[PDB]
């Protein structure tokens, strides 16, 4: 029925700045709704009925549209404003929500403070062999992070995970595994994390060797 | 203040059923419409169902209708979704709302919601997680400040729920979200604390799995040899 | 019809509208079944 498309997918933003995300209709609507949301947690209400600000809703925002087209716009971004932002009309049943404008704020680069750890007695103990590094609070979001055994010899077997774009700092941060065998991580002896960030112009690189404390 | 408090979500295989109920307070219950919407594991949001008031006339989403059925029992103030037939694709995040305060109302708007109860439709076997602790190898001493983790790792289905001193730590704390291995889940969790609260504070990371009943508390203790 | 004084006559498929002032309720639906 009224599917919504809503543009453009990610927009990015300085704190200061003036932003406008759109939502378009395959037919007449008289009414549009928008929610705020962030990791965590469920959709807030955000502006009510086209262009009203749900209690509790900074002025910077704004709302309007009519017939095929809709809006909100941020007067001048923050930083905790990153988010994922949902159209959502009920002027013809069924309802529907757009599939959502994220978001993403602006700052300075800032880099990794990386850390290392081996896996642990207890899982040692149990036959799972698991390492990680984390990564933490940079920008922007484009790391990347190799592992090397060793002799840095690369390897797969490694899983990765990423934050959101912290709503303080406007960071990211991400966590780094690698899982094998407990025999093969007893036979062989260093380890070591490459993460390649703008920041510094050759790897980031914390590391540790097998018999140690 | 409005409350919706959902629960019963968690695992199933395919074809089987679940019945979510939804506990209202803080308002007249039955003076609103009720709904379900619920968020595919793709951020996708799908308004699922709508049961009226007074006298109770059902709606429902074309992909879901005689599999799911929708009701409230309002001397209770209570709201279900009875799901019968599950398919993977109504794998998600089934949430109960309502519509908004007064003058911000009436218009087809979900003003207030739940807190999310989540769906899973799947074969394989519900396993509780392992926690590990991670604490430092060698130096990696006084930057003025440090940093530990848990590794929560094994695991199926989710949701879980790390925490550090039980909440009395929230600062500085990152926790990565789950990432599905072969129908398995793990997920990480590091805090950053100034080198004087450690050891000689104490650390302790309070995970729980509910869908095993795990709760379980790791003590990051430093490294023996 | 699209609006009334008993909301439920009105079989709305999301929640009518209320349009009380000071004596004077009437509810009204925003949600069209086509």
């Amino acid at each position: 029925q009224s599917v919504l498309s809503q543009s453009p997918a990610i927009l990015s933003a300085s704190p200061g700045e003036k932003v406008t995300m759109t939502c378009r209709a395959r037919s007449s609507v008289s009414y549009m709704h928008w929610y705020q949301q962030k990791s965590g947690s469920s959709p807030k209400p955000w502006i009510h009925a086209t262009s009203n600000l749900a209690s509790g809703v900074p002025a910077r925002f704004s709302g309007s549209g009519s017939g095929t087209s809709y809006s909100l716009t941020i007067s001048r971004v923050e930083a905790e404003d990153a988010a994922t932002y949902y159209c959502q009309q009920w002027s013809s049943h069924p309802p529907t929500f757009g599939s959502g404008t994220k978001l993403e704020i602006k700052r300075a680069d800032a880099a990794p403070t990386v850390s290392i750890f081996p896996p642990s007695s207890e899982q040692l103990t149990s036959g799972g062999a698991s390492v990680v590094c984390f990564l933490n609070n940079f920008y922007p979001k484009d790391i990347n992070v190799k592992w090397k055994i060793d002799g840095s010899e690369r390897q797969n077997g490694v899983l990765n995970s990423w934050t959101d774009q912290d709503s303080k700092d406007s960071t990211y941060s991400m966590s780094s595994t690698l899982t094998l065998t407990k025999d093969e991580y007893e036979r062989h002896n260093s380890y070591t994390c490459e993460a390649t960030h703008k920041t510094s112009t050759s790897p980031i690189v914390k590391s540790f060797n097998r018999n140690e404390c | 203040e409005v409350q919706l408090v959902e629960s019963g979500g968690g695992l199933v295989k395919p074809g089987g059923s679940l019945k979510l109920s939804c506990a209202a307070s803080g308002f007249i219950f039955s003076d609103y419409y009720m709904y379900w919407v619920r968020q595919t594991p793709e951020k996708r949001l799908e308004w699922v169902a709508t049961i009226s008031d007074g006298n109770s006339y059902t709606y429902y989403v074309d992909s879901v209708k005689g599999r799911f059925t929708i009701s409230r029992d309002n001397a209770k103030n209570n709201l279900y979704l009875q799901m019968s037939s599950l398919k993977s694709e109504d794998t998600a995040i089934y949430y109960c709302a309502r519509d908004g305060p007064t003058d911000s109302s009436g218009y087809g708007g979900f003003g207030y919601w739940g807190q999310g109860t989540l769906v899973t439709v799947s074969e394989a076997k519900t396993t509780p997680p392992s926690v590990y602790p991670l604490a430092p190898g060698s130096a990696a001493q006084t930057n003025s400040m440090v940093t530990l983790g848990c590794l929560v790792k094994g695991y199926f289905p989710e949701p879980v729920t790390v925490t550090w001193n039980s909440g009395s730590l929230s600062s500085g704390v990152h926790t990565f979200p789950a990432v599905l291995q072969s129908d398995l889940y793990t997920l990480s969790s590091s805090v950053t604390v100034p080198s004087s609260p450690r050891p000689s504070e104490t650390v302790t990371c309070n995970v729980a799995h509910p869908a095993s009943s795990t709760k379980v508390d790791k003590k990051i203790v430093p490294r023996d040899c | 019809i699209f609006i009334s004084d008993d909301k439920d006559s009105l079989k709305c498929p999301c929640d009518p509208e209320m349009v009380s002032q000071s004596t004077c309720r009437f509810f009204v639906c925003k949600c069209v079944e086509r």
